[PDB]
């Protein structure tokens, strides 16, 4: 049971790298993602083969 | 003339931190045996390989004793490795520049827009005060001790 369906996007890491022997513990990369949505609902028509005469 | 520390020596070892960005602190100070006079390129402390002054606290005790005192403190990056012995020797006026700390013996930070735009090198730089101009009165036995705030792996 759900009215909606989210579905994630992780985004490639775009960070600086740490030339030479500094230290690289703490400056520590965080990964992004991104979301999107999707609703659903009812979609109905109707057809009357009408009438008696 | 080269005064060296305990830590240009080498008898304590200076702090270095672990975690890049990470803040450390060790006092460095001496203990003047005589006056100091112009030209004594006092060797206060080191700055380890890969660092850069955050803020730099210099306190002195009361380092002249005359009216209108004159002595004033230069502290700056030198040139050579530490620990040489060699009067070949310059300091810098980076971290301060003709400050007045040793005339009343107060305690002032790093006021000068150049001390905290000091670039990394590879190698163990040392720290060190020369005293521009000579003070009327040298006193005998008082203190000069730096406290650097460096980190370790900015870029």
């Amino acid at each position: 049971a759900g009215d909606r369906v989210s579905f994630d996007l992780s985004v490639r890491l775009r960070g600086q790298p740490t030339f030479g022997d500094d230290r690289v513990e703490g400056k520590e990369e965080n990964l992004k993602f991104y979301t999107d949505e999707v609703i659903i609902d009812q979609v109905r028509h109707s057809v009357s083969a009408g009438g008696r005469m | 003339a080269l005064i060296q520390s305990d830590f240009a020596q080498g008898i304590r070892m200076t702090p270095v931190p672990d975690c890049a960005g990470d803040v450390t602190a060790c006092r460095f100070d001496i203990t003047l045996k005589n006056a100091p006079a112009a030209g004594d390129i006092i060797e206060l402390g080191v700055l380890p390989g890969n660092a850069v002054p955050v803020e730099a606290i210099l306190d002195v005790d009361d380092l002249d004793t005359g009216g209108a005192p004159t002595i004033t403190l230069d502290v700056g990056i030198m040139s050579g490795p530490v620990g040489k012995n060699d009067p070949a020797r310059t300091c810098g006026n980076e971290l301060f520049a003709a400050s007045t700390v040793g005339q009343a013996g107060g305690v002032v930070r790093a006021t000068a827009s150049s001390a905290f735009r000091i670039q990394k090198a590879e190698d163990h730089r040392s720290v060190g005060v020369k005293v521009a101009a000579g003070p009327a009165t040298g006193a005998a036995g008082k203190t000069i001790a730096l406290i650097l705030f460096y980190v370790q792996g900015t870029s």
